DNA sequence: CCGTTACCGCCATCAATATCCACCTGCAGATTCTACCAAAAGTGTATTTGGAAACTGCTCCATCAAAAGGCATGTTCAGCTGAATTCAGCTGAACATGCCTTTTGATGGAGCAGTTTCCAAATACACTTTTGGTAGAATCTGCAGGTGGATATTGATGGCGGTAA
DNA sequence: TTACCGCCATCAATATCCACCTGCAGATTCTACCAAAAGTGTATTTGGAAACTGCTCCATCAAAAGGCATGTTCAGCTGAATTCAGCTGAACATGCCTTTTGATGGAGCAGTTTCCAAATACACTTTTGGTAGAATCTGCAGGTGGATATTGATGGCGGTAACGG
């Protein structure tokens, strides 16, 4: 009989917020560690990782990711928009000149 | 032995490439002591490959069998969460993508196992009661179907106890040159069209033979003003659209057919026994199709089911249109003119009621059941049905571009009707077969102006009543004479429409059957 | 006698200072005073970051000092903030910002 | 087991100064640990930078006050000018 | 089903480890308030690219210390030298 | 009276500019500038021509860079006219600004 | 010596008009150009400073390419043909 | 009677790489091949880019290489432009580059 | 006047070398002398830093492989190893 | 004709939810105290030296003159580009459903580090020779700059074609 | 039967390419010089190769659990279609002031000599920060109880309007 539901938006926005007062990692450990130990292994067979290694490379990619996002963020803006899609990736990249 | 492993080995290897789709299947299932009791043919990839090497098939159509086998076993034994059931539905449709090409150089048309979908079961015990999937249920001769509610509710040892998951594998014919084995409605071959046999494409090629031209087309049926005006319109509108794909519509109307329709004994007590409203009121129904030419073959898309009370009709139903039935298919071409397409064909109908002289028209904007069918027989599952507020939006639609084109005059729901007209009395509201209205008269009966009074601001936003202000022969057709012989007569002969190549060959089966009327 | 930190009336150790800069190969020669410089200035800038650290644990109503009260003082300060822009706090997180346009209504 | 040289209690002395009530965690602590690190090995490459210029091999206290004026913004500079030179003239009248 | 539930499972090739509701967290923590359904794997890409900005500088420094296990102390470097310098994993 | 249409001069400058080397900005007016922000930071200062003309250069790079970044931003928007907001979204991504 | 002022309109209509066509703009908006003078003021401000502080530091009066190139090399902005 | 340079078989000069990386405060002390090594490498880029701006110049009917010829080259190959991607050539310009959206579009 | 030092002859033999009838301008020439200095310096600091985090106190051919490695790109950086190793094995051989 | 009911818009407010906060309480983590000692750190003495001052040679930095032509400056017209408005296909947001993959804890040995030996390899430095800067004069030479004309490029001028009333 | 927008065709106005030819600042060729490096040849020192080995901690594997992956529905995000005010590009007339070539006074950059306060290299004595183990303290992460804006939705009311008897 007519179930709650919130607006598209409202818990998107309640979700910026949760994770812009939050600090805590958002990528899960297992697959990131899998990730780092193929990247290594395509460069060095038979390497070894530190956690704290593992625990650096996971906040850097993060905190870059977190920074890309912000800044597709202000493109999409940009264009009149709120939704980001890739060219809006591939202008942040282009500006910050990475390729 | 070689040309058939030649011809397989690329799919079956593609089938391998699958990581980790394949990996699963790549050997032999080794108990899950239950999985001998559920697969009673377990069967893999290793399986093929080794009878492919050892060239125990025969022909290919026994290969993929066995392959569209194994894809049922897993699908049926792994549940639809599970990641094999997605391993399994992957490797299906990198198969469905490979098989066509290889078939088509070995000589056939298609590769894939077609088996029929479950059809609609119509119980015969209570009315409006359907046998869901994984349901067991009663049939006797597959045509007398109950299900176990009913079948308990009611010799009972001869009906034959089954479960709601037949799927019947569909036919084959022999071509009379190459011999190959084909699909019958992948070709479209019908005997009673082509007498003289079955001859494939590749055979037709090969001896520059054209195919003999079909005599039983959409185009070769009875012509008639209405059809012949909205297949005027719906063809000047495509040509306004100039859009390459759209292709030529056909409009024939197949049933015409004068009803009455009688007062139930309630109202007839409560009105007609006083003499103050009729014991029944005669009208025409009226039956009509539309026929797309998509790959010069005719696709029965959309169609209607109207009554039509004239001028001779007694009040409160004289000079009424009211649309009992409507059913459409969604492979017109192209989708998005599909919606504008229906568009123009109802407006073209409501233009020539209105020309023909009626006043008023009535639509019911609520969707069929989950699991019904109003004409055309099994919706293709990708066909999602309108909500009723979808559809009531829909009408909406209809309705203001019909009003920007001055041929309506305006449309409001049945209770601003009411409430601008000042009825007074259930008699005045017009009566029409099968209709809502009717059913809550009754069960309103079994005062009575108040509680229609709310039973109206409830549901008015389902019934649309549009202001508007016969030449056309009867023609008999006990088939199209309702909707019930259309849809008996297609289960009764697999004439689904969940496919575009079934479509087309249930098309071409109607269209055969009203030819030889 | 007295330490060199506490004749120039410091905290951080000028002696470690120096000792650092001999082996970093800077250059052939160091200068006396220039440790002592060095060290004042490494001071007043932990004692920048430090009470704005404190300043920002205690509107989160907190007594110690974590990542995240480190983040928000560098960030919310221009000038600490274009000191390390091209610095990523760990376990710092980022500043509340929703976009104008995002926001309801 | 060799020790790992760290400013450490340096610091914490420092916050002592700023908020004696005040803690602060071991990952916070390793934070500024790195800036102090970091902000170091800057102007020590400015200052070397500065003397290769100048084709002088003696790294003084003019040189660290002109790589933190050219590193740190400006009352950032400013203060840290100002309290290396109230080292420095402690340091030479001590 | 049979088989295995572990170690013979196989998948998730290593890019697409990264959950579409980590991408999802990781935009909101940008600030974003809609995801293009195409952003996912594209910043899985760009992801992937950094790695090889990163981790490939690390396995640069652990070959020259005659090392076979990478410190955290390389990923410093590494991440240093690439200006994305990070705090707190310099002990 | 010939009339070229909006833009085709516009892309003749375009190719002409891209494909000469010579300076762009007068010297004599950046000299003036130069030596009013120096004397601004600092009195009595002095310039050799060769520090004038490698500012000068500098300046110009990263102007030409600035302005194909506000480019490609305001083609990004659906507009082929730069906007101070091209310019500012391009500045802000670079870090120049935040 | 003068004190310059008003020098930033030096910086003229056409002048950024050829900047821009050198860049790849085709179309510019009346409010590019002040605020593109803007900005290469605070491109100065941000480099010609540090030559000044290398000024400065070398007890010189006179600014020399190579404290320009010094201070472009520290923001970034490495330049080649005028030293170092 | 065999200068270090030549006992290497390179053009650039080991004893002036040598000098500058002990003048240049790197480290306490330098191995004698890492000056040849610095050597080979710088005479080896120089003659990649050497080639490339002759290249550049043979295609602007040009026999004497100029900072547009060395613009070209540079930003023309992928990894020397990466190579150089915050540096500034003097009297280089730019690539011709126009976007598609540029062009007119009749 | 004191003597300027440049690698003007250098790149003037390896431009005959490589483009016999090929001349090059003056500003060119400046244009090549900082990219050398450019990329010498940028060597030499890489290698500096990496002797100082592994606590090494000398700078050998390996240190200078590996900053190369770190700075060069792809075919530049294999290519560039290349010869070092040449000319490092040819300096040994005598 | 003005009157009831549908629609647009406002908004005042029962009700489910996530969360700020009022309070708590156990524990991982931060804080306090005693002891040890190699590691730095501070002080003393002789030595070495980088750069301060003192004077001056000298390069180029600043400044004033005059011409005039390359562009700067201002004005006008409209081409068409940026901006505002509608709306309909549809892609993502919110959510219930199901399960499974991730996280946490415990346990062998692959190598990270500590000790010792000793040698190929790195500085320290005094000559001797070769060689890269480079003042100066002379010849060579690629291309700056102007001329003329064949060659694409642009735009809308003659007219042909529906067409729409 | 008249203007109006399209299209493929020619045509006129105009920028481009380009070959050619001349004067010259810059590029290349020698002569001589020469002090700064480069290299060879002993003496001294030491970074580190090499072998043996204790101690980390990293890969591997078990279960417990806090999550992720799919399908459904739909409000609203987005992009195409339309229209139009007005902004800036193209053209042109007028004239402004930047550039070039020239010369000049001198503030100021830099070479040369002298030499001393400051940095360095030990050698010795003193403090002291890093580490290990015990035991006490506590900030805060969640967990439980209200409970609070808050926002979607249900609903009531006012203003517009829309058509009917």
């Amino acid at each position: 009989k007519k179930p709650h539901r919130y607006r598209p938006g409202t818990v998107a926005l309640r979700e910026i917020r949760r994770y812009q007062k939050s600090t805590e990692l958002l990528i899960r450990k297992l697959p990131f560690q899998r990730l780092v130990r193929e990247i290594a292994q395509d460069f060095k067979t038979d390497l070894r990782f530190q956690s704290s290694a593992v625990m650096a490379l996971q906040e850097a990619c993060e905190a870059y990711l977190v920074g890309l996002f912000e800044d597709t963020n202000l493109c999409a803006i940009h264009a009149k928009r709120v939704t980001i899609m890739p060219k809006d990736i591939q202008l942040a990249r282009r500006i910050r000149g990475e390729r | 032995p070689e040309e058939l492993r030649q011809a397989l080995m690329p799919t079956l290897e593609a089938l391998y490439r699958q990581d980790p789709e394949s990996l699963p299947f790549r050997q032999p299932v080794d108990p899950i002591p239950d999985y001998f009791d559920i697969v009673k043919n377990p069967m893999d990839l290793s399986t093929i490959k080794r009878k492919l090497d050892t060239g125990q098939y025969q022909e290919p159509w026994q290969y993929v069998d066995d392959v569209w086998l194994m894809f049922n076993n897993a699908w049926l034994y792994n549940r639809k969460t599970s990641r094999v059931y997605k391993f399994c539905s992957k490797l299906a449709e990198v198969f469905e993508q490979e098989i066509d090409p290889v078939m088509q150089s070995l000589g056939y048309c298609c590769g894939r196992k077609y088996e029929f979908s479950p059809q609609t079961l119509c119980c015969y015990g209570k009315q409006l009661c359907t046998i869901p999937r994984d349901a067991a249920y009663y049939s006797y001769q597959n045509r007398y179907h109950f299900c176990e509610k009913c079948f308990t509710e009611i010799s009972k040892d001869q009906f034959e106890k089954k479960k709601n998951d037949t799927l019947d594998p569909e036919p084959f014919v022999d071509c009379k040159e190459c011999g190959r084995k084909m699909h019958q409605i992948c070709v479209l071959h019908y005997d009673i069209i082509w007498p003289s046999g079955f001859v494939c494409d590749n055979c037709l090629k090969k001896t520059g033979r054209p195919r003999k031209e079909n005599k039983f087309s959409a185009k070769r049926l009875q012509t008639t003003r209405l059809g012949n005006h909205l297949e005027d319109r719906v063809n000047k509108f495509l040509r306004r659209q100039n859009h390459p794909e759209a292709g030529e519509v056909f409009v024939r109307v197949v049933a015409s057919s004068d009803k009455t329709v009688e007062v139930k004994p309630g109202m007839k007590s409560r009105f007609v026994d006083s003499g103050e409203m009729s014991e029944s009121f005669p009208y025409r129904t009226k039956a009509l199709f539309a026929f797309e030419e998509i790959d010069g073959v005719d696709v029965c898309f959309f169609g209607m089911h109207v009554q039509e009370y004239g001028s001779d009709c007694p009040p409160p139903n004289t000079r009424r249109v009211y649309i009992s039935y409507l059913d459409s298919i969604h492979f017109f071409r192209p989708r998005c003119l599909r919606t504008a397409v229906y568009h123009e064909i109802l407006i073209g109908y409501l233009e020539y009621v209105k020309k023909l002289g009626y006043v008023t028209g009535h639509i019911w904007a609520c969707p069929p059941s989950e699991g019904d069918d109003y004409i055309f027989h099994c919706h293709p599952p990708d066909q999602k049905i309108p909500k009723p507020k979808r559809l009531q939006e829909w009408y909406k639609k209809m309705l203001d571009k019909a009003f920007a084109e001055r041929i309506i005059h305006d449309y409001k729901d049945i209770f601003k009707q009411a409430t601008e007209d000042r009825l007074t009395s259930a008699k005045e509201l017009p009566y029409f077969e099968g209709d809502f209205w009717p059913n809550v008269l009754e069960e309103s009966i079994k005062d009575l102006s108040q509680k229609l009074y709310a039973t109206m601001e409830k549901h008015k936003e389902v019934f649309f009543v549009i202001h508007l202000h016969d030449p056309d022969p009867l023609l008999s057709c006990d088939l199209m004479d309702g909707r019930d012989a259309f849809l008996t007569l297609a289960r009764d002969k697999h004439w689904e429409f969940s496919s575009l190549r079934r479509s087309k060959w249930s098309t071409l089966c109607m269209l055969v059957e009203l030819h030889t009327q | 006698a007295k330490t060199r930190s506490s004749r120039a009336g410091l905290q951080f150790p000028v002696g470690r200072v120096h000792r650092l800069l001999r082996k970093g190969n800077y250059s052939e020669r160091v200068g006396a005073g220039a440790p002592v410089y060095l060290a004042a200035v490494l001071e007043y800038l932990t004692a920048e970051i430090l009470e704005l650290a404190g300043n920002a644990a205690r509107d989160n109503k907190k007594t110690r000092i974590i990542p995240r009260h480190l983040q928000l003082a560098i960030r919310n300060d221009e000038e600490l903030n274009k000191l390390l822009g091209r610095v990523t706090i760990a376990q710092g997180g980022v500043l509340p910002n929703i976009q104008a346009v995002l926001l309801p209504k | 087991r060799s020790r790992k040289e760290s400013y450490s209690i340096y610091v914490y002395k420092v916050l002592k100064q700023v908020h004696p009530d005040t803690g602060i965690s071991s990952k916070a602590m390793g934070i500024m640990n790195s800036f102090v690190n970091d902000i170091f090995e800057r102007i020590a490459g400015e200052a070397s930078r500065l003397a290769h210029y100048n084709k002088r091999s003696t790294i003084t206290s003019r040189e660290i006050q002109t790589a933190v004026r050219l590193l740190l913004p400006g009352e950032l500079a400013k203060h840290a000018v100002s309290e290396g030179t109230k080292a420095v003239t402690k340091y030479t009248s001590a | 089903k049979g088989g295995a539930k572990r170690h013979r499972k196989v998948l998730r090739d290593n890019i697409q480890g990264i959950t579409k509701p980590a991408i999802r967290r990781l935009a909101r923590r940008g600030g974003v308030k809609r995801i293009s359904g195409l952003i996912y794997e594209e910043t899985r890409g760009v992801l992937k690219v950094f790695l090889e900005n990163v981790i490939r500088d690390a396995v640069t420094y652990t070959e020259h210390a005659k090392r076979k296990t990478v410190t955290a102390m390389d990923v410093v470097y590494a991440l240093k030298r690439q200006g994305r310098t990070l705090y707190g994993f310099g002990g």
